[PDB]
RNA sequence: AACUGAAGAGUUUGAUCAUGGCUCAGAUUGAACGCUGGCGGCAGGCCUAACACAUGCAAGUCGAGCGGAUAAAGGGAGCUUGCUCCUGGAUUCAGCGGCGGACGGGUGAGUAAUGCCUAGGAAUCUGCCUGGUAGUGGGGGAUAACGUCCGGAAACGGGCGCUAAUACCGCAUACGUCCUGAGGGAGAAAGUGGGGGAUCUUCGGACCUCACGCUAUCAGAUGAGCCUAGGUCGGAUUAGCUAGUUGGUGGGGUAAAGGCCUACCAAGGCGACGAUCCGUAACUGGUCUGAGAGGAUGAUCAGUCACACUGGAACUGAGACACGGUCCAGACUCCUACGGGAGGCAGCAGUGGGGAAUAUUGGACAAUGGGCGAAAGCCUGAUCCAGCCAUGCCGCGUGUGUGAAGAAGGUCUUCGGAUUGUAAAGCACUUUAAGUUGGGAGGAAGGGCAGUAAGUUAAUACCUUGCUGUUUUGACGUUACCAACAGAAUAAGCACCGGCUAACUUCGUGCCAGCAGCCGCGGUAAUACGAAGGGUGCAAGCGUUAAUCGGAAUUACUGGGCGUAAAGCGCGCGUAGGUGGUUCAGCAAGUUGGAUGUGAAAUCCCCGGGCUCAACCUGGGAACUGCAUCCAAAACUACUGAG
């Protein structure tokens, strides 16, 4: 199966997340189809939480791309 | 997609060879050079001569080593 | 090791020879078909041809042999009694 | 690692005032600046060519209180911006946190502006800079800390603010002790005796 | 958003100009060693024996697939405090099955080629996912478990007897599938679970509905297999190499084209544009130097390939010729009742060995992810975190001010003094880090339970979904961070000083010991050896050694030379090849301009944004010089036609 889900990246103790679409028997931070978003949970100031792109996710998900569960909110909370 | 080249061979049966010219330039002292190509083209009625001028292109291959094909003749 | 891959390994000799007397059986039904090609048997093959046809194909949808094999013998084999006439 | 140690003895090779010494005693009364130090203190001649290079880039890196693997540093963010490598290396040691301490006049000295960052004493934007490197910008209203406006060591240094003026890219008010840097300095108000076009000339060769 | 840097010196001579070597100043490393040693962030840590391995752990999970045996609560009775039996039954897991172990982690032995890059295309496949479409009818024979017997030192093996399934096999039907020449012919399936109006019935069940699962098939994504063209290290004191060899035909074989294989036919194929052979080496995006052109090099991170003690071989399956699978042969350890067996750390730790040299037999599933079940849950030495090591980059401390009787003390001296030096001492303040005490976020999204509203329906029963209410969860962790207390207390070396080259004099030593990157010093006054004062460079580091690129216009495309410094064949003729006088005309292969597809993400560069700053992390752009397909221009070169 294709999926959309989260890498990591960033040093200790402060994540930064990456919503690609993957096909599903990789790595996390191996080989990956796209990337559309990110994630930043400890974003302060100027910084943006949740930055996703609206017209690519309308493609993958009309075409069985299958979520993960924080990415089944993510995409909800828009 | 499409080559042309001259024919050199005619002793195989149903089977012709080209030669393919082409300028390269050198990749550091600036000049054209001239470096040759032979292909192995399907011939197919045992018609063409030695020395003529002949068309080619590429389908799946037919024998091993031997996968472009004779579009037409254009002059002897 | 595992005792989860000293099942797999029973599960194995349980289907290898499970497959072998279905494979087999598809071999025989096929070489009656060639043999009786070569003695230029016009009435012999052809009873032989119709009672194969039933065995490729019942042993394709089991999975045995791959579905495109079987669409490869009922091909050629037609091509064999049409030049016996 | 700071330098601890003699300080006439920097401005006695260099022959120059140098402005390290605090008060506004005497220069050549505490220090003896008329001779290069050591034994042989006589003896001169023939500062070599390569020796006037290293001469100038000494003088302008002890003025501040910089080391060389910082140094080089500032030297690599001079070079990367646009024209004029001099003047940008110059500013660069200007917006230091450590030099507006002084160029305000919370201190006489100014390896004594370094201690009052680095005991949590001086506010930026109004939080807490305890750091000697910090780049200020163009509008941040330094001020002092509530804790500490009762020292002395403040009080009298703004006596010393006197023979000193105000460099006018700076404000400061003397009641609440909240200054202001207003923009960037020019090359005008820096003197003529340190030179930019051999401390560049320095780091080619 | 687009964007700039190029240094020289010493040494051949009585001295000079030139040619030409050598040596030094720079920036760098998975570095090692010597001296010295406070702190914290962010990183990295077997480059050598792919050399053997003690002991722990690294892939299992489903009782909403089916047997079986454990049988709670409770329903109890009875008998006299406890047992008896009964009744239901919640749990629980050895076995059959469905899935998954082909992904994730590791290493560089082999391979000089279509392996890997770039551009293309045609002959195929694809479990789980999405969109559809047509179904989900009936029937039979066995088998483990369990019995029981027999054999084996074990590791286990054998026999007879019994039972079930979504296990297995016929039969029935079928497009929108396969073959066929139209005509015609061939092929499948499996049920469990939540409910329930009516009705048949032991609501054993049928029944209706829902969730799930299964069978054909078309399309989409995703992954994979093949073919062409080009590029891909040194050696010419390696020049010929090859009979499935190179084509054709007939037949096989594989998901798929092919000498892939075979039977005859034919005598071809490649090669100085370097075949063949030898020697070495995994390639790539990138890293390190350089002004640039280039030159070396492929640690960590990412993509691809190749292996899993040595050599083979296939099965199972969607997809392996399979790192914790099977069979065989060999080598090597171990067990044994001597008959036979067992095993594979190039998974994480760890031991031995090698070596100039490289870390703890940690903590957890909380996070992100995977596998199974979607019902929660369960597994996870990949991940997320701690421990060790100045192994590197970046930041902060080791106090600040005043203070000349210019104190002792030291060294030198023309004996007058000079210098160490406001430096100490003395006096007045300051308390970051380390220490101590109190406080204290953020990483947490969910799950359970209850309620409610929507749509499913025959039945707002169940269930799915909004929402409400309530309850519960962190390895890190004594968290970052904040406040208070103590007091200047808790905290500086290392090389060098004749010239290149910043910085100097006395004392020993006398061709001895010794020094050295090159010039070269030392024979009794040494600014070069050994010390002492003084001084200069750098700093929590400093030095040497090893190794690349610079400087080297010293392999010169950008950018050199050949009368005498090294360098013009003894002279001809000439094949391949390189270059082409002059007018028109055509053409568009070069050439210029433009458009589209591509050039993975990271890295570098530019503008911003977060950590008290910086390193570090991160958003947007440019760039990736390329290759291909189209459109136009026609000066010059090429090709063509005429002079």
């Amino acid at each position: 199966m294709v999926t959309i889900r989260l890498a990591r990246g960033g040093s200790k103790k402060r994540p930064f997340y990456h919503l690609t679409v993957t096909n599903s028997r990789n790595a996390r931070d191996g080989r990956f189809v796209e990337r559309i978003g990110f994630f930043n949970p400890v974003a302060t100031g100027g910084e943006v939480r949740l930055s996703v792109d609206q017209e690519r996710a309308t493609y993958w998900l009309g075409q069985g791309a299958q979520p993960s569960e924080r990415v089944a909110q993510l995409l909800k909370d828009a | 997609r499409t080559l042309t080249g001259r024919v050199v061979s005619d002793k195989m049966d149903k089977t012709v060879t080209v030669l393919i010219e082409r300028r390269v330039k050198h990749p550091i002292y600036g000049k054209y050079v001239k470096r040759s190509t032979k292909l192995h083209a399907h011939d197919e009625s045992n018609q063409c001569r030695i020395g003529d001028l002949v068309t080619i292109r590429e389908t799946r291959p037919l024998a091993k080593t031997k996968a472009w094909t004779l579009v037409d003749i254009v002059e002897r | 090791n595992t005792p989860s891959a000293k099942k797999r390994a029973k599960q194995a000799e349980k289907r290898r020879s499970h497959n072998a007397s279905l494979r087999s059986m598809v071999r025989t039904y096929i070489k009656n078909v060639v043999k009786a090609i070569d003695a230029k048997d016009l009435e012999k093959a052809q009873a032989a041809f119709t009672a194969a046809v039933p065995v490729i194909d019942r042993m394709a949808d089991k999975g045995i042999i791959h579905k495109n094999k079987a669409a490869r013998h009922k091909s050629r084999l037609s091509g064999h009694i049409k030049a016996l006439s | 690692a700071r330098y601890i140690g003699p300080k006439c003895k920097l401005s006695r090779r260099e022959g120059t005032d140098l402005f390290l010494k605090s008060g506004a005693r005497a220069l050549d009364s505490k220090c003896k600046a008329e001779n290069v130090p050591g034994q042989h203190g006589q003896r001169r001649g023939r500062l070599s060519d390569y020796g006037l290079q290293l001469r100038e880039k000494q003088k302008v890196r002890r003025i501040y209180g910089v080391l060389e693997r910082q140094f080089r540093g500032y030297y690599q963010e001079a070079s990367r911006r646009k024209g004029s490598t001099g003047e940008n290396l110059l500013q660069l040691l200007e917006c230091r946190l450590d030099n507006v301490v002084y160029r305000m006049g919370f201190g006489s000295t100014r390896s004594e502006s370094r201690q009052l960052v680095s005991h949590k004493a001086i506010t930026v934007n109004g939080q807490t800079v305890n750091i000697p490197s910090y780049q200020v910008k163009a509008g941040d209203v330094v001020a002092v800390r509530e804790k500490s406006k009762n020292q002395l060591r403040i009080a009298q240094a703004l006596e010393l603010c006197g023979q000193r003026g105000r460099v006018e890219w700076v404000e400061v008010d003397l009641d609440k002790k909240a200054g202001t840097f207003k923009s960037a300095p020019a090359r005008s108000d820096l003197s003529a005796d340190i030179n930019e076009n051999l401390i560049v000339e320095l780091y080619s060769k």
